[PDB]
DNA sequence: TTTCTAATGCGAGCATGCTCGCATTAGATTTTGTT
């Protein structure tokens, strides 16, 4: 056997520090280590790993790799391999296993699942196959639903609370009998009765309990259709690990190193599932590393209770270790990075510090202004320089106000912002003129496609167009007659009238009516094809509208011959859709329109490039990405603390009591002693509950501030667009202002003092008004008289003719 | 060896390619035309080798060339001197066996169907492997796993309830019944061709050993290298070895040996058939399937080689991501019940209403839009409109019983074209009735003529017509079925030259010159996968089949083993005689290589190509126009893609010149609507034409979704209200509400009560505000000029108008909204505006007033302040501003706080 | 033509200081996951 300094030299590696020592020169068992934020994660992991292969405890094929994402588990994945491969030159078969948890979960179910009653060829859904489901079962449910409130909005709330009952196993069950206690209190300064306020807390509880058969209803649907959703698959995998040890013994034996990597972004259905397999009180022999970062939480606390809860089997606890050393400036990770201190790092490649710049400005428009001309002013130094190219990006916390963000870059800089799949003007015009073919009274649809750039029409057109469509309708008060319009069946005034049947030619512009013919003509051709499949249909239309050619006419140069991914995407999604259950034409647009609702349309192509673009991506996303200097643009009173949207256990229907959430991470209100006294009582837990949204919003500022590879440009605006009172700047700020004065390491910058405000619009003229000119004159002129072009040409053309 | 008069028993054995299944066929050809068997392995190799045979030789007769099973049951057959029904079997086995009180621990999984696969796999593979029910009760019994000889005696009590995979397991037996049935086939047959002996199962191997015991010849032919699907080749008898490919390239089969070094593994590839290998990469999952459908397209156009000799061999079809993308860049790709066919579906539904005698509405919409007479829905709305003409209702009658009405009997109002579309119906329906005494459909078919238009569709939707006259030839043969086996028919229906791709193990019957093994990747083609279960079916199979593992459930529930895996990749390269291609994707963000790639990329003739080029003519178009208008790159190249765009549109190839580009279309007219003028502006319209004229246009004239159910509910609520004593108007609406539609019955009571209360509340306010203003009219409309030199002449119909305690007009109008507006927007609404102007210049009788604007739901009204000369005259220039707004080309498209629900949104370039 | 929930500043109700309905206005937080 080697110790880690030699294996690591007999390689061609660095020797790994003393923190990268205690680590994989650790016995064999269960132990966590804490990794802080830019560690190097995801490298120690390979070390472990090659450790124990090469010391020979355990051969490649016992190794097991569970990492929360798939693109992490597929970074660690490759250095697993690298290195394993790598190892067998310096003193084979097979190799690795990797998997996201839910997948992990997925193939425990399909290899141990009739031990429980549940099916191995059960469907997953995604969230809009769901939802599309879920608001069946709750028209379709016989009753009252005392609620007030319209369906498609109780779909929501059935919805997040089968999502979090799937999530904390409590099987619906049990959540009944919370209301009583609460209810029998209340009822029994001035002598009103009970105040009004409270009233309404208690009409939630029993508005829970009265969805609690539309909850359960819901699972037996999905059981009779053998489809199950990500919730309740993770939920049975934990039920069936803890239920059964044959399971664990099965594999405990097949798996000997087990590598639990994001072990700090994981709730109370995988704590459970994952404990209870190996960790419980199993042998010490088993490895069982796990990595988490406790200040670092975005997505929602296992990590304090790692410790007790995979033991040595003889009732002591397992070991802790720490990686410090983040390989990040000293400004950003001394003094910054401790904004959250609330433990209860240092400078790596002792590297050249960095500037630290922060700013109250009086507008949006000026701190935009400002980050934009930084910006700027760094990306044109680095042409200066001869191509530095400092590729940075600016964390914005909205998803929304980063769009004009590229309008405030496009003018020096050059943005990427990294719409969804149904908003790409390549897609869309697919999708409107699917509608106009499937159903007429689309006017939405129609304006699309008369108002697109395939032809332009005219305002006396378009008028002309309404006109003969209002006078081609020719329908003439009582009860029975307004009832009577507005069923399935009743006719109306719609445009896609006039298309077909124009009239006479004068009224329409001569150049208007040739178009107006081409187009009847078009749908006159396409609207045969409701008989195909749909998947043969959609490539028809796609075939009749020129998309496929110009998607690629409009596209630099740099780009080899890309274009048309997210056509074929989509197409991919519609030949997934059909063939299931009903080819269903006019049921797509259902399945469109209710996947643009919820999940903001689809996922796109996500095309990479590698020019020095300045990212505007989201702060709540791109975590483990450290690249460039980095800046967050507002931290104002409300965008970023965001502690607006904080509906409690007591006020929305939708979320679990802390007396029976599993977690129990909160306050569980315990109310045991006795009405002014309880009115105190719950603005107190509240409040309490409160923090803890406070408390998750230094995790995504310390994620934002730890992403600062080079240099900050942290900022605060003031007086925010379409308002009438300052907001002025937010916590986060103050005290990052305090926090920044008392050191070397930040610079103040125009700390606008505290104050009318902006009233200025946005237009742009309708009908529109250059390379394009030129070319098109050019290929003209060579009409009138490498890469292997004419090969090409002269091979399509043999085919022609045939 | 081999040769007439020779030994009772020889063996034959060769690498892939070689000529050992046409080999045997010279030997037979020579050789009574009886006396000769020939046992393949498939029906599908039984055409191609009784093919050759037969055309290899008036009175010639064919020798009996067939299968294993076929002659196992043929021997059953002499002996006499489905999996559907099967699994049917077992769940009412479980089903029963779960009455009385298996190991119990899985007693809950006996009602699924995933204990009934697994089971059926388990039974499946002892029948196969040849173990006695009873010698597994003694496995069971010996082995202490319960699971196994509880199945063991659910196997006996199985084999109890009998006396297709069990005829060679009956067959054993069979011969050994007479003991002297052996002996007229041992004299009756003399050849006995059984080839393909890797593929051979243990049971049947032993009907080939006593069919071999001796007589005459018998020829065991087949590579014992490639047996993944275990032979047992090793004798003393002759052997003959065969040593070249004549399929295989010696480039190919250089990769090929060297694969198989690391597992007679020697062979060596045709010397004249000079090819390659070429392993190849992507960068995403779509760059793969574009640059297989770039590599075959080239192959086909300039290399020659036609379809038909291409192939993709993946791993197995779950796969279904290629065929799409393959097939979009134009190469023809080879390869849902009858039920589900709209052809077929529709003439059964006319099967089904003339069976019953009695047609509903809502059955024979669903016919006008089907093939029989087919009907689009802007022709549907020709219908609908042309038959309301026929009677004319003040309430309009249901398109359900119009269409039924005159299809039974037609009205003749309109009857321009709609004549014909009706009587396709009319004879459909009507000669279905004719015979009312099968021949019925038949008659029902002939009636329509889609037939004589299916089969004029042969050209181009051609492909539409092929389908078509499938599923209705489907549906015959299915009718025939009955026939020889109409209300019970419905319910009893109710239950060439092309890149072939395919998986691997379909896959070894391929004699293609260029095969591209897709889906390489590492999870994938290694399996992974564990082979597991509940029943230990996978650790039992090699316990049972030989000693491959001793007794311990250890090894065989991990994942299939490579050296069972890497002989996969070995026969199907072997497959490929000219040119082969491995491709597998790696892409930075979900994807690698598998341990296979590298190592083939030893033996290989030759950054992964991230957008790779394509040979199609919507591609090849698309790329030349992307350069000619770029900014600046390829400076002569430019004119090169100029001149060849010249070329491409000088024949065809929609898309080059630039008449058919997009942004060189011109607009038709840029000329005002009304250049000439009086523009009449109702009091709604100028509230969205002072906020987005843009919207304005596109919304008012054509762009609205089109009359949502909260609209008309407000207006009959208004239509109520308006009419002149709450109690009489709940039930005036309580007797119309139910033909509203709403998704949700239970929300239907919900709306009912809330407007009721509305109403309710609407009383309450209406007698609480007598007290000081006094209703001259109600609905009374406005119309008349306001403002004029363009003037606007304000015409709309207002909601209530009220005369004021001192000498004065306060006009109000009812909402039906929850949510009120600001107590400042509602000073300048717009619409209320308008009102007080209306009422200033007459045209009602008169001075401004108030505006009220109550709110019935929740009641809470904010008015507003009544209008001064200093105020009303900005008031008209607001509006002479807007009427000018309305006239130009160019309209401004302004934002604004209800720009997140205008239904022109998806148009609009503010956005 | 149309809206959820809540935080705000009153403003009478009664043991000057709260105190609690009552009416009026601002915003609609972000994605991770199967074959
Ligand atoms: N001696 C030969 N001369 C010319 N052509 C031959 C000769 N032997 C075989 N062939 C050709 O090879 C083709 C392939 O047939 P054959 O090789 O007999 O199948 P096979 O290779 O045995 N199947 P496999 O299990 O993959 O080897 C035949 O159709 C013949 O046309
Ligand atoms: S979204 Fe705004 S700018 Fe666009 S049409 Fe609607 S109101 Fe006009
Ligand atoms: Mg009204």
């Amino acid at each position: 056997r080697y110790s880690p300094v030699e294996l690591s030299a007999a390689l061609g590696l660095f020797p790994p520090t003393d923190e990268q020592a205690a680590v994989i020169a650790a016995p064999p068992g269960p132990l966590v280590v804490i990794a802080g934020a830019g560690a190097g994660k995801t490298e120690t992991m390979a070390a472990r790993v090659v450790w124990l292969v090469a010391n020979g405890f355990a051969t490649p094929s016992q190794v097991l790799g569970l990492t929360f994402t798939r693109k992490a588990a597929g970074q660690l994945l490759r250095r697993v391999r690298t290195r394993l491969a790598r190892l067998a030159g310096a003193g084979s078969d097979e190799s690795a296993t990797v998997s996201t948890y839910h997948a992990f979960a997925g193939t425990l179910l399909r290899e141990h699942g009739l031990l429980l009653p549940v099916e191995p060829d059960t469907r997953l859904l995604s969230e809009t196959e769901l939802w599309q489901l879920a608001y069946d079962v709750v028209c379709a449910h016989p009753g009252h639903l005392d609620t007030e409130k319209t369906p498609a909005a109780v779909t929501a709330m059935v919805l997040r609370l089968s999502g979090a009952l799937a999530e904390h196993l409590v099987d619906t069950d049990q959540l009944r009998d919370t209301h009583v206690e609460l209810e029998r209190l209340v009822h029994t300064q001035r002598d009103r009765g009970p105040s009004q306020w409270l009233l309404r807390m208690l009409a939630t509880q029993t508005e829970r309990t009265e969805l609690v058969p539309l909850i359960d209803a819901l699972h037996q649907r999905m059981r009779a259709e053998k489809v199950m959703d990500f919730g309740m698959q993770m939920a049975a995998a934990a039920r069936l690990a803890a239920r059964f040890p044959q399971v664990g013994e099965q594999l405990r034996q097949r798996f000997r190193v087990v590598l639990l990597d994001e072990y700090q972004d994981t709730g109370h259905a995988q704590r459970i599932a994952l404990s209870s397999l190996f960790g419980g009180g199993a042998d010490d022999g088993l490895a069982l590393t796990a990595v988490g970062d406790p200040i670092q939480s975005i997505y929602g606390t296992n990590l304090p209770r790692f410790t007790t809860d995979f033991p040595y089997s003889d009732g002591t606890p397992a070991p802790t270790l720490e990686l410090r050393t983040s390989w990040r400036n000293p400004p950003s990770t001394l003094h910054v990075a401790n904004a959250v201190s609330e433990e209860a790092l240092r400078p790596r490649p002792d590297a050249e510090p960095g500037t630290i710049r922060c700013a109250l400005l009086n507008n949006v428009a000026a701190e935009r202004d400002w980050v934009a001309d930084h910006l700027a002013r760094a990306y044109h130094g680095a042409i200066g320089r001869g191509e530095a190219a400092p590729t940075a990006a600016v964390l914005v916390r909205r998803n929304a106000d980063a769009a004009p963000m590229a309008e405030a870059l496009t003018a020096r800089g050059v943005p990427v912002e990294v719409a969804g799949l149904l908003a790409v003007p390549e897609v869309a015009d697919l999708v409107a003129m699917l509608r106009l073919i499937a159903d007429p009274t689309a006017g939405s649809a129609v304006m699309r496609i008369l108002t697109g750039p395939r032809w332009r029409f005219g305002a006396r057109d378009i008028a002309a167009l309404w006109r003969r469509a209002v006078e081609l309708d020719d329908r003439p008060l009582g009860t029975a007659d307004i009832v009577a319009q507005a069923a399935p069946d009743a006719d109306t005034a719609c445009v896609a009238d006039a298309i077909c049947d124009p009239g006479d030619a004068e009224r329409y512009s001569p150049a208007g009516y040739e178009r107006i013919v081409a187009l009847g003509r078009e749908l006159t051709m396409l609207r045969a094809h409701l008989g195909h499949p749909l998947p043969e249909l959609v490539a028809e239309v796609r075939r009749v509208l020129g998309l496929d050619a110009e998607a690629r006419a409009a596209r630099p140069v740099a780009a080899g011959w890309a274009g048309t991914e997210n056509l074929d995407r989509f197409s991919d999604l519609v030949s997934d859709f059909a063939g299931h259950a009903g080819a269903s034409v006019s049921a797509l647009l259902a399945y469109l329109d209710a996947a643009v609702e919820v999940e903001n349309g689809l996922a796109p192509a996500e095309l990479t490039v590698s020019h020095d673009r300045v990212q505007i991506l989201t702060v709540h996303a791109a975590k483990g990405l450290e690249w460039q200097v980095v800046a967050v643009p507002h931290l104002s009173a409300r965008v970023f603390p965001s502690t607006t949207q904080a509906r409690t256990w007591l006020t929305d229907a939708s979320d679990l009591p802390p007396l029976l959430r599993g977690d129990r991470a909160t306050e569980s209100e315990i109310g045991v002693p006795v009405r002014k006294i309880l009115s105190d009582k719950i603005s107190d837990h509240k409040k309490s509950l409160d923090q803890r949204r406070v408390d998750e919003e230094r995790r995504l500022l310390y994620v934002a501030i730890t992403r600062a590879e080079d240099t900050l440009l942290l900022s605060g605006h003031h007086w925010g667009a379409t308002e009438s009172k300052p907001r002025g700047p937010s916590e986060f700020l103050c005290e990052l202002k305090t926090i920044l004065e008392e050191a070397t390491c930040g610079e103040i910058e125009h700390w606008a003092p505290d104050p009318p405000l902006r009233d200025q619009v946005v237009e742009a003229l309708w009908p529109p008004v250059d390379h394009v000119h030129r070319g098109a004159q050019l290929v003209a002129a060579a009409m009138a008289g490498q890469e292997g072009w004419a090969a090409d040409v002269d091979a399509l053309l043999a085919e022609r003719e045939r | 060896l081999l040769e007439p008069g020779s030994n009772g028993v020889v063996r034959l054995l060769g690498g892939p390619g070689t000529g050992k299944s046409s080999l045997l066929v010279d030997t037979a050809v020579q050789h009574d035309p009886e006396s000769v068997l020939l046992l393949t392995g498939s029906a599908r190799l039984r055409t191609a080798a009784r093919a050759a045979i037969t055309a290899r030789l008036g009175v010639v007769r064919e020798p009996l060339v067939r299968t294993v099973h076929s002659y196992a049951f043929a021997v059953l057959r002499l002996a006499a001197q489905t999996s559907a029904e099967q699994d049917g079997i077992i769940r009412e086995l479980l089903a029963g066996d779960l009455e009385d009180g298996w190991p119990e621990q899985l007693w809950p999984a006996l009602t699924t169907a995933g204990f009934a696969t697994e089971l059926r796999d388990l039974m499946a593979r002892c029948t196969e492997r040849g173990v006695d029910p009873i010698a597994l009760q003694r496995l069971g019994r010996t082995a202490k796993r319960p699971e196994w000889l509880a199945a063991g005696r659910f196997a006996q009590a199985y084999e109890q309830i009998m006396l297709a995979a069990e005829l060679v397991g009956a067959a054993l037996e069979a011969l050994g019944a007479d003991d002297e049935l052996l002996d007229t086939e041992r004299n009756r047959i003399k050849l006995l061709l059984v080839d393909d002996a890797q593929h051979l199962d243990p049971q049947a191997a032993r009907l080939v050993r006593a069919l071999a015991a001796g007589t005459g010849l018998t020829v065991i032919a087949g590579d014992p290298d490639q047996s993944v699907f275990v032979l047992l080749r090793d004798d003393t008898h002759p052997a003959i070895t065969l040593t070249q490919s004549y399929r295989c390239a010696p480039e190919i089969a250089s990769a090929i040996t060297g694969l198989g070094q690391r597992l007679t593994r020697h062979w060596t590839g045709n010397p004249q058939r000079e090819g390659t290998v070429t392993v190849r990469l992507a960068a995403s999952t779509h760059a793969e399937g574009t640059m297989i459908a770039d590599a075959l397209r080239r192959a086909h156009l300039v290399d020659g080689i036609p379809w038909s000799q291409m192939a993709v061999i993946v791993r197995s079809v779950p796969g279904t991501a290629l065929a799409r993308a393959l097939t979009a860049a134009g190469v023809p790709v080879q390869d849902v019940p009858v039920g589900r066919q709209p052809a077929a579906a529709a003439l059964l539904t006319v099967l089904d209403v003339t069976a019953t005698g009695h047609l509903d509405a809502d059955s024979a919409v669903a016919l006008l839009t089907g093939p029989i007479g087919r009907v689009d829905p802007v022709t549907l709305r020709q219908l609908r409109r042309a038959l309301r003409r026929a009677d004319g209702s003040q309430p309009p009658r249901d398109f359900g019983d119009l269409l039924v009405d005159a299809i039974e009997r037609e009205p003749k109002g309109l009857s321009a074209e709609h004549a014909r579309t009706l009587r396709r119906l009319r004879a459909v329906l009507t000669a279905a009735r004719r015979s009312d005494a099968r021949y019925t459909l038949w008659q029902a078919w002939h009636a329509s003529g889609l037939q004589r238009r299916w089969l004029a569709a042969s050209e181009r939707v051609g492909a539409q017509a092929d389908r078509d006259l499938d599923a209705v030839t489907t549906l015959f043969d299915v009718a025939d079925q009955y026939v020889n086996r109409l209300r019970g028919l419905v319910d009893h229906v109710t239950r060439a030259e092309a890149v072939a791709v395919l998986s691997v193990h379909g896959a070894l019957a391929g004699e293609w010159d260029f095969v591209v093994i897709a889906g390489v990747q590492e999870g994938l083609w290694p399996n992974m996968i564990p082979r597991g279960g509940v029943l230990g079916t996978q650790h039992l199979v090699d316990v049972l089949d030989g000693v491959a593992d001793m007794t311990d459930r250890t090894v065989s529930t991990r994942a299939p083993l490579v050296a069972e895996e890497r002989r996969l990749l070995m026969a199907a390269m072997g497959r490929a005689r000219t040119r082969v291609m491995i491709t597998a994707v790696d892409s930075d963000t979900g994807l690698l290589p598998s341990p296979f790639c590298a190592e083939i990329s030893a033996w290989a003739t030759e950054p992964p190509l991230v957008a790779p080029r394509v040979l199609a003519p919507s591609a090849l178009v698309g790329r030349l126009r992307a350069v000619v208008c770029a900014p600046a790159v390829d400076d002569d190249a430019r004119a090169c893609a100029a001149a060849q765009l010249a070329r491409l549109a000088a024949a065809g190839v929609p898309g080059a010149d630039p008449s058919q580009w997009h942004a060189m279309t011109s607009l038709t007219t840029e000329e005002p609507l009304w250049s000439e003028h009086v523009v009449t502006l109702s009091p709604s319209t100028l509230q969205m034409l002072t906020d987005c004229p843009l919207r304005w246009l596109l919304e008012r004239h054509g762009g609205d979704d089109g009359r949502d159910v909260r609209s008309t509910v407000g207006s009959l609520v208004h239509a109520l209200v308006s009419e002149p004593t709450e109690s009489q108007l709940v039930n005036e609406l309580e007797k119309v509400w139910d033909d509203l539609p709403y998704d949700a019955k239970w929300y239907s009571d919900n709306e009912l009560a809330r407007h009721r209360a509305m109403l309710e509340t609407f009383t309450r306010w209406r007698e609480d505000t007598r007290r000081q203003l006094t209703e001259v009219a109600t609905e009374i409309p406005v119309e008349g000029i306001v403002v004029e030199p363009p003037g606007v002449r304000v015409r709309g119909r207002l909601d209530r108008l009220e005369r004021d305690e001192a000498g004065r007009l306060v006009v109000v109008d009812l909402k039906t909204g929850k949510s009120p507006v600001t107590k400042d927007d509602a000073q300048n609404h717009a619409q209320l505006a308008m009102y007080q102007l209306a009422v200033a210049a007459g045209l009602l009788d008169d001075e401004p007033g108030g505006g009220k604007l109550v709110y019935l739901g929740k009641a809470t009204e904010r008015e507003q302040d009544p209008l001064t000369p200093d105020k009303r005259a900005e008031w008209l220039e607001t509006v002479g501003e807007a009427a000018a707004a309305t006239a130009g080309p160019r309209f401004v498209a302004r934002v604004n706080n209800g720009c997140a629900n205008c239904p022109v949104r998806s148009s609009c370039p503010a956005q």
